[PDB]
DNA sequence: CCGCGTTTTAACCGCCAAGGGGATT
DNA sequence: AATCCCCTTGGCGGTTAAAACGCGG
């Protein structure tokens, strides 16, 4: 429904025809006025994406208001060079170093237009929520989704409640470990509102989601590929849609190399097999997961609980 | 609220800054890059300062019946003047 | 020995430090010359490291902790990566793959994944591909900018 | 046991020897006894020692 | 004496897995 | 009387915030 924006005549870069169509898929986000998750693969450059949302809005509209851009700390600083060298139009505020350093940083920040864009740190920002929180903020964007992957970590319930008019995702998989990750990138991206008193809802609730949602993928999981689980899947697929948006690397990277997967069966030893057997029996009747533990630590190998000793000669106090 | 012809100024402004900044931060780079390189060549340049060497060489050595001649003839001079 | 023979350079990714100092010693008695990175290494040494591995073709066989990916670091100069034990978690060994497989490599990469028989290892393992089939049934559907065919 | 950073003879002296580990580092003083021992086993900087202390063994 | 500029590090957060409580209908 | 949030724990990897600090003057 969208066609490709002009490119910003403040960016200064070359970049790629897909990335064009990525920021024109993002510029229609916005102009939705909703929210999405990013979920491309990795080195196809999702700062470079961001930073041409972000110049595109400053371009075109007049979308040049405060932003907040929230990176780990190395990726932090490289973040914020690749910044400087992409689309310096921006002065770029960067949160670094001692309190004392950051209150510096802080002084006579609300004066209008002294800084158009700050980059702050996962930890450094659920350390120091108090400030942040007072101001809104014009567009907000989350690199490296998989940090804030846990809706109990106290990351995402720190940034949950931030007042901003849209947010963004940066992650290479929007799922790792389960379906409650995907549920909590969702539900960041949209949730509930308050208006007038109400409560309303972007999204469904996390046991909601699982309950309308998990037990039919935890079916597919359990059999390999049933017209009820390819409705389900679809019906999983066409409800993400919206709000996703990934471009996997084998089409777009037409020139990378081939790979291959091998398996190798390892047998125990004497010392292993007997560690891993005491263990085993020890673990039947204590907790079981310290046992799990030792078990993969008996499997890695026998030194890791005892080496074998270096004999020596018994030393004698004083001679008759 | 400042208007967008003014915020384009103090954008080109601030791309000035920044293209300073980046050309600093690139000079940067190189000298520390350059420096960890020397660094690591003087670490492999380890050995006495200064000091005299003897030194022993043993190399494969090319022959022609030209120089074997001029060989000869070097030998039968050193005897005529002993 | 296959690797060093047909001339390719191993990369160890293991989980817990104590592996990784029962490998040191291990190829120390075999003689591999060989770089170590660990979780304390520091932010500058990582970077150079890094990048004499790159540049360096001498040292073989070259040894990492799996979970201290989650920051990445180009690696291109690899050949071919070992996993010594399996993780939990699927995507951390997906970019464990991505920092030797990814944007300009030129040589065709090989996973080596080892497993005990009859133990937990297989259930590591099985655990490990179950997330990757749930990853690839909410991956692998076209979302690519596209709805035409 | 560690990698050995100094080889300091006190002057038959004792020796005073560094050694080092990835976790510490630590100065100790052997009698010449120890001192014939490593003298033997010709342990020089950036060796790697073994040093039993009841049995006065350096390997 | 007092920071300047400094390096190290203690201490806490995420894992990440399979049960196992003990508060709720 | 049957089910959810936290527990329950090894070894991991980040990652700021004091400890303890030559030195400059
Ligand atoms: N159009 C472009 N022109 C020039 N350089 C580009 C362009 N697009 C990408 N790059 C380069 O590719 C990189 C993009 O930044 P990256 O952060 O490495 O990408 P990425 O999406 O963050 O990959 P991951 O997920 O962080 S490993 C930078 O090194 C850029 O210089
Ligand atoms: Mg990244």
């Amino acid at each position: 429904s969208v066609v490709d924006v002009p490119v910003p005549s403040l960016l200064r870069g070359n970049l790629r025809t897909y990335q064009k169509q990525g920021l024109n898929w993002l510029a229609s986000l916005y102009n939705n006025h909703t929210n999405g998750i990013l979920a491309d693969e990795m080195g196809l450059g999702k700062t470079i994406q961001t930073i041409s949302l972000l110049a595109y809005l400053a371009c075109e509209k007049e979308n040049w208001g405060p932003h907040l851009i929230v990176v780990p700390t190395s990726v932090l600083l490289n973040w914020e060079m690749e910044f400087k060298r992409f689309a310096p139009g921006f002065k770029v505020l960067t949160y670094y170093g001692s309190p004392q350093q950051r209150k510096e940083k802080r002084k006579g920040w609300n004066k209008p237009d002294a800084f158009h864009v700050c980059i702050v740190s996962y930890q450094l920002v659920v350390q120091d929520q108090h400030s942040f929180k007072r101001k809104r903020w014009q567009y907000m964007v989350l690199d490296e989704a998989h940090n804030i992957k846990n809706f109990r970590s106290t990351r995402w319930q720190a940034l949950l409640n931030f007042n901003t008019q849209r947010r963004l995702l940066l992650t290479g998989t929007p799922l790792q470990n389960n379906l409650a990750e995907l549920w909590s990138l969702l539900y960041f991206l949209m949730p509930q509102t308050v208006i007038d008193g109400k409560k309303v809802s972007g999204f469904a609730d996390l046991d909601a989601f699982q309950q309308w949602f998990g037990r039919p993928v935890d079916k597919i999981i359990e059999t390999g590929q049933d017209k009820e689980t390819k409705k389900t899947v679809a019906k999983l697929h066409q409800v993400l849609r919206p709000y996703l948006l990934r471009r996997l690397k084998a089409d777009v990277e037409k020139q990378m190399p081939a790979k291959y997967e091998h398996i190798v069966y390892c047998k125990l030893s004497k010392r292993q097999r007997f560690l891993y057997d005491d263990f085993m029996s020890r673990a039947q009747t204590m907790s079981i997961v310290n046992c799990l533990m030792q078990l993969r630590k008996v499997c890695n190998h026998p030194n890791l609980f005892e080496v074998r000793p270096i004999l020596t000669s018994f030393v004698l106090e004083h001679c008759v | 609220m400042l208007t967008q012809e003014e915020r384009l100024r103090i954008a080109k402004e601030t791309e000035k800054l920044n293209i300073l900044s980046l050309d600093k931060f690139k000079e940067q780079e190189v000298w520390k890059k350059e420096n960890r390189l020397a660094l690591q060549k003087r670490q492999k340049q380890k050995f006495q300062p200064n000091e005299t060497i003897l030194q022993f060489l043993s190399t494969a050595w090319l022959m022609t019946p030209a120089m074997e001649l001029e060989d000869r003839k070097y030998w039968q001079e050193q005897l005529n003047k002993r | 020995q296959q690797l060093k023979d047909n001339g390719h350079r191993a990369l160890i990714f293991t989980q817990m430090t104590k592996v990784l100092d029962v490998l040191e010693q291990f190829l120390n008695y075999h003689g591999y010359l060989y770089m170590r990175l660990d979780g304390a290494t520091k932010i500058e040494d990582r970077q150079i490291l890094t990048e004499r591995f790159n540049t360096d073709s001498r040292i073989t066989v070259f040894i990492l902790s799996s979970r201290s990916g989650g920051l990445g670091i180009n690696l291109t100069g690899a050949d071919t990566v070992i996993f010594y034990d399996s993780d939990w978690n699927p995507a951390m060994d997906k970019q464990c793959q991505d920092r030797c497989h990814r944007i300009g490599q030129t040589r065709d990469v090989h996973i080596y994944r080892f497993v005990s028989e009859h133990t937990i290892e297989s259930n590591i393992l099985k655990k490990a591909n179950q997330k990757r089939q749930l990853d690839n049934v909410v991956i692998q559907e076209g979302d690519f900018t596209t709805d035409y065919f | 046991e560690g990698e050995v950073t100094e080889l300091t003879p006190e002057d038959i002296s004792h020796v005073i020897v560094g050694l080092k580990s990835a976790k510490g580092t630590k100065t100790l003083r052997l009698d010449p006894t120890i001192y014939e021992s490593i003298q033997r086993e010709k342990v020089s900087i950036g060796d790697v020692i073994y040093i039993e202390a009841n049995t006065g063994a350096v390997k």
